[PDB]
């Protein structure tokens, strides 16, 4: 939990920027410590399903983990509980291009940007790099059952 | 191969650096160390920790009141004992699998056959004539020769490996190289009356001339400059600098007049730095791995420069 | 087009091809990518003087086949 | 002593702190004692290992298992009884070592091996306005630099990584390097035996025991049988515990069924070599250097995996209350498990198997070290400290140690100290008011309203205890941190010397507050600012 000074300052500035102006429906608040305070290195986020998509009407909770290397390293995002998606690991970890330093992650990109990217990936996935082998299977085989499962999952997570 | 499990366990960190083959080469090498002063103590500690087969610490002088109170190898209250005998217990306790021996005889009286048992001879706080004689003996019998000293904020390191063959990692992996060294009589008597020599002098660090001046001072007075006689020693050092640099047809101006303020007494950090550099050079020569530095290394504590020079060819 | 040589502490000799007017930030980024270490840890200095991002070879007067020294900071011991 | 009289008195009367008692720390302590320093504070958290005897000279074979700091103090006292060494067997990250602790040292010297402790010590020295000497060493190389508040760059002016991270999917789906398989083995060890962590769960969760494939052909039956979430995806660790950690079923699940699970995603194997699953029966029936430098066959590594699994299961059973294991590179069983699992994964993905020596080098992040480099670095550290203590900070330089001379014939390369980064956010100057108040008799509500809202003129302030973990005590949001308004300040770890940052939203200005405990203040006021 011991974080660097630049990481802490960047996280505080990021929290201030998010509280000043954030997209509607999205939630990104630092988690609560057992003592009673709140932890800047651990964020409890929530991503709403895009309207007009099978994911609509659901609020998908996400956990954001920052290490001392932040912002030089991307945060570790995972869905709690894990959801059904080709690009989400069974452990809940979400595999995104912008969430990896060697592929697309840049230190100047913000929490709002990565949350919107996760929402976009939720709306439409990529199949060149799947992560589930079951959601991928019933996405590639027949899309109708994939949409049915997505709708059921969104209904299950409706706030 | 022959490395025991305990040896590997306690040498793992340096094995991962320079190979089990070089560790084994170190394990079969015996080093002779003269002048167990602060620099000698640092070199002995580093060599014993490296894990040589044995180390013969030679010192004919006794512990004097003018020596520092703490010496890292001589226990307090050992005034009047021999330096090698005083430091033997701690040196042996540094590494139990290294055969650390003690010789209280003078280096001058040692016959030529005495040096043949060692494959590396290191000299510390020795006069110029002794350095020349020991280097000639080592070169005749094909023994790696090292010498170094610390004076104030300045230190120096010399190596004479003869025709040295070693292996160095390729840039891109084990390639073989050969370097030829020169004796002390050529490194300390390099002519400066050529155009190439003049350019080299323009590019040569002034620490070489400081080393020459201090070697002349030790030859004359029989002792290193002392703090308690600062005025007389400083005047004599300035005179020696003038005469030495005039005898070579050089202008004393390149050696600053304030050089006498940083070449007095022995300092623990300077001793540590120079001893580390010299011990790494000895390890590199014994293991025949990595290119050893040129025949000279000069250190400036105040400025923080460590300059490697090739003089004599 | 001026050829530049960058050598590390371990004498890792790597050649570079840069333009006369381009800034040296591109060289630092390319070296960092090629060596697999971020450019923040590495420092590039020219004749003992640190090279800044906004510097150009014309400012430093670099010539053909010149040497640039890079020093990595060590986290250990 | 060869030092000038003024510098001699400065080093004799001054008190210095050495953090880290390793090889560099041991050499630095010896050099400081020899130079003339009398009051030295030494802090280290580790204990003597047999691998430390190559570098560390104050430690012997009879000192293995003892505290590094205490043994170093005892060894230093052996050749110099006059030294006033104070040894702490603790971490420098401990809250007990606050700014009040760092303010009594005229010089702080770093002898650490990790970036986190370096960051903490840099922050604490910057807060306490004490010069700091930062040094590092790796093999034949090393450097020494000086950090001063408002004069030179601090450790965070140009940020550096603390450790290398890996893509989540690359480690578990598409490895391409042996290091990926090694970190996969470490994460698998944590998943099977360690504490709960969703980022270390490298084996996918599903219906484990049955060996299943061709989900594409039987997708209708699979979707009829399972609902969304796939019967909650029975945990791999729970299944392994239920089966009794038997090596055969674990081997089949991890190296045959998991690989077949990877092969189901045929889309990401089109441009790379697909992995080949290993069958336990087939592996069993298929039939100089150090002993740890030899690469064995896949059968020997499978047997080693089974033996390590059995031994770790026995250790877990023997452990009290089923405490989770923590991976250690020096534990023979954990090291055997990681070596076997990593080598099996490398063989699965058609990569060259690695000896236990290399697996230990890469898994444990072992940095090669020798005595000579540490001695040189320690000597340079003491030289820089002598320069600092004599008012010659302008002469201090960043010195780099090279393995070979550079084209300028310099084995040691000194570089001038850079001015501080104006946008560092760590060493930047900020208001640093201090208040003296009863910690045990003041509430968070009083701290927010009485002494921050109106005393320092903040309209919507949010406060943050800067203990290094980024925990914020008061939040400007009206419905976030109102539950601890009535809680006392001592209940959050605030004590004498604790400092808490306060920044405002509307006022857009921050302020550092230093807390000083005082039982005697008077009934009139519960707090009092100090000019
Ligand atoms: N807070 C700390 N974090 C990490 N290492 C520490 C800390 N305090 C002291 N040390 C020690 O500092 C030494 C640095 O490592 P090394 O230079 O490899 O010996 C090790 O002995 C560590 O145990
Ligand atoms: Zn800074």
């Amino acid at each position: 939990s011991h974080m660097s000074g630049i990481a802490l300052s960047r996280l505080a500035q990021e929290r201030k920027a998010w509280r000043k102006d954030h997209p509607f429906g999205f939630v990104a608040v630092p988690t609560k410590n057992p003592d009673g305070t709140m932890n800047l290195m651990n964020w409890e986020c929530a991503i709403p399903g895009k309207k007009g998509t099978p994911w609509e009407g659901g609020l998908f909770k996400l956990r954001m983990l920052f290490k001392d290397d932040y912002p030089s390293s991307p945060p570790k995002c995972k869905f709690e509980p894990p959801l059904f998606h080709p690009n989400v690991y069974p452990s809940g970890t979400v595999c995104l291009s912008i969430l990896e330093e060697d592929k697309d992650w840049r230190p100047a990109i913000t929490i709002k940007q990565i949350l919107l990217g996760i929402q976009e990936l939720l709306n439409e996935p990529n199949i060149q790099d799947p992560a589930q082998a079951e959601a991928y299977t019933i996405y590639s085989q027949n899309r109708v059952e994939y949409e049915k499962r997505v709708r059921a999952q969104a209904k299950k997570f409706a706030p | 191969g022959g490395i025991s499990e305990e040896e590997a366990a306690q040498y793992d960190r340096q094995i991962r650096l320079w190979g089990l083959e070089a560790q084994k080469r170190l394990r079969a090498s015996r080093v002779l160390l003269v002048g167990l002063k602060g620099l000698g103590a640092e070199i002995a500690k580093n060599l014993i920790l490296a894990g040589v087969k044995g180390l013969t610490m030679l010192d004919h002088e006794q512990v004097t009141p003018e020596d520092p109170g703490a010496q890292f190898l001589i226990r307090t209250g050992s005034v009047g004992r021999n330096r090698a005998e005083a430091s033997l217990e701690r040196a042996q306790n540094l590494n139990p699998m290294v055969d650390v021996k003690v010789d209280t005889e003078d280096i001058e009286k040692k016959p030529e056959s005495f040096f043949t048992q060692f494959d590396a001879v290191c000299l510390t706080c020795c006069s110029r004539d002794v350095i020349v004689k020991v280097d000639q003996i080592c070169h005749k019998n094909s023994i790696k020769f090292f010498t170094g000293d610390v004076f104030g904020y300045h230190g120096y390191t010399f190596a004479n490996l003869g025709e040295h063959e070693f292996v160095e990692e390729k840039t891109k992996t084990m390639v073989k190289k050969k370097v030829v060294f020169c004796p002390v009589k050529e490194a300390l008597e390099v002519d400066w009356s050529s155009e190439k020599a003049k350019a080299a002098l323009k590019r040569t660090t002034s620490d070489y001339f400081l080393l020459q001046v201090l070697l002349k001072f030790r030859t004359d007075k029989g002792r290193d400059p002392s703090s308690d006689t600062y005025e007389e020693d400083s005047e004599l050092l300035l005179q020696i600098r003038n005469d030495v640099l005039d005898s070579l047809g050089i202008s004393p101006d390149l050696l600053p007049e304030d050089f006498v303020r940083y070449c007095f007494s022995e300092m623990a950090p300077v001793c540590a730095v120079v001893g580390g550099i010299l011990a790494q050079e000895i390890v590199k020569a014994l293991s025949q791995r990595d290119p050893p530095h040129n025949n000279f290394f000069f250190f400036d504590g105040m400025k923080g420069n460590g300059i490697v020079e090739c003089l004599g060819p | 087009y001026i050829k530049l040589k960058v050598i590390g502490q371990d004498s890792s000799e790597i050649h570079f091809k840069v333009k006369m007017t381009t800034h040296l930030k591109k060289l630092k980024e390319s070296y960092c990518q090629r060596q697999g270490v971020p450019m923040n840890s590495l420092r590039f200095l020219f004749e003992g003087q640190r090279i800044a991002d906004n510097h150009t070879p014309k400012e430093l007067g670099m010539e053909e086949e010149d040497v640039i020294e890079v020093y990595q900071e060590q986290t250990g011991g | 002593r060869g030092l000038p009289r003024e510098l001699a008195e400065a080093v004799a009367g001054g008190r210095v702190l050495v953090v880290g008692a390793g090889g560099i720390g041991c050499e630095l302590l010896k050099n400081l004692v020899l130079t003339g320093f009398s009051h030295i504070d030494l802090i280290d958290l580790d204990t003597i290992d047999v691998s430390n005897l190559n570098r560390q000279f104050l430690f012997q074979k009879k000192h293995v298992g003892r505290s590094k700091a205490q043994v170093a103090k005892e060894s230093v006292l052996q050749f110099y009884p006059k030294a006033n060494i104070v040894a702490y067997h603790d971490s420098i990250m401990n809250p007990d070592y606050n700014v009040e602790f760092f303010r009594q040292f005229i010089l702080v010297m770093n002898a650490l091996d990790n970036r986190a402790a370096r960051n903490h010590v840099n922050r604490m020295c910057l807060a306490a306005d004490v010069p700091l000497i930062e040094s590092g060493t790796a093999g034949y190389l090393g450097q020494v630099t000086t950090i001063k508040k408002g004069v030179t760059e601090c450790y965070e002016c140009h940020p550096k990584p603390t450790q290398r991270t890996f893509p989540g999917c690359t480690i578990r789906n598409t490895p391409s390097e042996p290091i990926h398989c090694i970190v996969w083995a470490k994460y698998l060890f944590n998943q099977l035996f360690g504490e709960e962590d969703a980022d270390q769960e490298v084996s996918p969760d599903r219906a484990d025991p049955e060996a299943a494939w061709e989900p594409t052909e039987a997708e209708a039956r699979a979707r009829a049988s399972n609902e969304d979430g796939d019967i909650k995806r029975i945990s791999t660790k729970e299944w392994a515990k239920s089966t009794g950690y038997d090596p055969v079923k674990l081997f089949t699940k991890l190296f045959k069924d998991d690989i077949r699970y990877l092969l189901t995603m045929d889309k990401l194997w089109r441009k790379r070599k697909p992995p080949v699953p290993l069958d336990w029966a087939e592996v069993q029936s298929q039939g100089l250097g150090l002993k740890d430098q030899q690469v064995l066959d896949v059968k020997s590594y499978a047997r080693l995996f089974s033996k390590s699994i059995e031994t770790l299961r026995v250790h877990l059973a023997e452990k009290g209350d089923g405490a989770e294991l923590i991976w250690d590179k020096d534990d023979p069983s954990a090291m055997d498990f990681v070596t076997s699992a990593a080598n099996l994964r490398m063989h699965i993905f058609s990569m060259n198997m690695k000896s236990r020596f290399d697996i230990k080098s890469m898994a444990g992040n072992i940095i090669p070290a020798i005595a000579t480099t540490n001695a040189v670095i320690a000597g340079l550290i003491v030289l820089e400290g002598l320069k600092i203590l004599s008012g010659k900070i302008d002469q201090c330089r960043t010195i780099f140690l090279n393995k070979q001379p550079n084209p300028r014939k310099k084995l040691l390369v000194p570089c001038a100290l850079d001015p501080p980064n104006p946008n560092c956010y760590v060493c930047a100057s900020k208001p640093e008011v201090t208040v003296r108040l009863n910690v045990h008799k003041v509430t968070v509500l009083t701290l927010q309203d009485k002494i921050v809202k109106e005393k320092f003129a903040m309209v919507a302030p949010d406060v943050q205890i800067e203990d290094g973990k980024g925990t914020i005590l008061i939040s400007s949001e009206e419905g976030e941190t109102e539950a601890n308004n009535h809680k006392k300040l001592s209940e959050f770890g605030i004590r004498n010397g604790s400092r808490l940052q306060a920044d405002d939203f509307l006022q857009d200005y921050t302020l550092l507050i230093n807390i000083l405990h005082s039982e005697d203040l008077g009934k009139d006021v519960e707090f009092e600012v100090v000019g």
